[PDB]
């Protein structure tokens, strides 16, 4: 996941009233991957590679 | 050659008929 | 009503704004 | 690994530039919408939403077009009128795109209109997605 | 933050166990007819 | 399948912080901390100019 | 509950009709053709898949078009000449769609137009549905 944004909530208000209000939401995302491989081959005689 | 995957849309399989053996006509 | 969502762009940046650096200060 | 991603999230053209296609939402059950600029806008331009129902002559093809309500959250007030649009803003670059969805279903059919036909119109392009199917 | 302005990759649908199948297979004839059993790849009568 | 109340908390504690760091620093006392830099009682130096 | 599927499975035009469309395949990292029909056609219609590499003279801009090379699955056999190709046969009706992928990704973008411009091909629609971003 990656957090795209935050939001805006809250502010400083008069402690004389009684209610408060709406902020504005952020935003928040969702990303992925994936993987590769490496790939090979070699080859041998058995006689020399026993012998050796 | 991509080999595709099908399928139809709609849902209305065509209202087969049923037919039937006649009165009996003889021979 | 309805809320869009975009992204910045399909690359980070098509064509980079490279920019030049700030000036150097005064003697 | 690549995947045939259209097996389980078919695309559909709904605005080509020129015309409109009404697209059948009813076998599936999440849709949204897919906005993308192909030249430098020159205004914005507002979109209409609409929906079809089964035609009385054939039960397999849209009849006219109803226009969607408006559905207000819980945040937020309802439209002037209580009917649904979308604007693309003047801000928009050519190599982006945008991305949109209605609240609620109504009826089998849906599709989408510029409000007015204009050189402005013929710069954008919208398609439609599909979630998981049903049948 | 709600459905319809969130992507559908935060929600997870619950696994069925159920699996619908509507194949057939028709009956046979095979217990009809005469049963022999050979064990070599040929026979004489 | 995301904590979004637990998001919307650290949201709210992150732009508490923000917005009291603002304050204490430049805001004015009538509904804010008065800060030093708008108070401006410290005692000020001021720089000598130059005849280009 | 809608979903907008949109933000994480954008969907873009690739052959509307009379025009073929680049697609930016390079920020996401799955991808797959979606077709469809809008009437009833009279011969099989064979489509050719590209891919395009960056331009000299600008890297923001696709350049030529190039063929799409085969791959031969773990247990088949290659194409005649080694090429990817796709075919839509006659037995399609106007409610339904196909859809079908390439296994490798090659250039960064990717495209697709008929082998010819016939009246035919005129009837089909394809677009090109991505899976989740990587950026």
């Amino acid at each position: 996941m990656k957090i795209a944004d935050y939001g805006q909530l809250g502010e400083y208000t008069c402690d004389a009233k009684c209610d408060a209000e709406f902020g504005e939401p952020g935003n928040i995302r969702h990303l992925e991957g994936k993987t590769y491989d490496y790939r090979g081959v070699f080859c041998f005689n058995r006689k020399n590679l026993q012998e050796a | 050659m991509i080999k595709l995957n099908c399928r139809p849309l709609c849902q209305t399989p065509t209202a087969s008929r049923l037919v039937s053996p006649p009165c009996f006509i003889c021979r | 009503m309805v809320s869009l969502d975009c992204r910045n762009t399909c690359a980070p940046a098509p064509a980079s704004r490279l920019v030049q650096p700030p000036c150097f200060v005064c003697r | 690994m690549n995947f045939n991603v259209g097996v389980d999230f078919p695309s559909f053209i709904a605005w080509d530039g020129t015309t409109s296609f009404p697209v059948k939402i009813d076998g599936f059950n999440q849709f949204g919408f897919t906005f993308k600029v192909i030249e430098e806008l020159t205004a914005d331009v507002p979109f209409n939403i609409f929906y079809h129902e089964a035609s009385e002559a054939d039960p397999c093809v849209p009849g006219p077009a109803i226009r969607v309500p408006d559905v207000p959250f819980c945040d937020g007030v309802a439209t002037a009128d209580g009917l649904a649009t979308v604007v693309i803003p003047e801000a928009v670059a050519v190599d982006s795109f945008c991305a949109g969805s209605v609240p609620c279903f109504n009826g089998p059919w849906i599709s989408i209109a510029p409000v007015t036909v204009n050189a402005d119109s013929a710069k954008v392009q919208v398609t439609v997605t599909m979630k998981g199917a049903t049948r | 933050f709600e459905a319809s302005t969130i992507g559908p990759a935060f929600f997870t649908p619950q696994v069925l166990a159920l699996e619908v199948d509507c194949n057939i297979e028709c009956a046979s004839l095979l217990d009809l007819y005469g049963q022999i059993e050979v064990s070599r790849s040929t026979f004489t009568y | 399948n995301y904590d979004f109340l637990s998001f919307m908390i650290g949201a709210a504690q992150r732009s508490h912080r923000i917005n009291r760091n603002r304050a204490l620093m430049v805001g004015d006392g009538i509904n804010e901390p008065k800060g030093w830099l708008k108070e401006d009682c410290f005692p000020t130096f001021l720089t000598l100019p130059v005849n280009t």
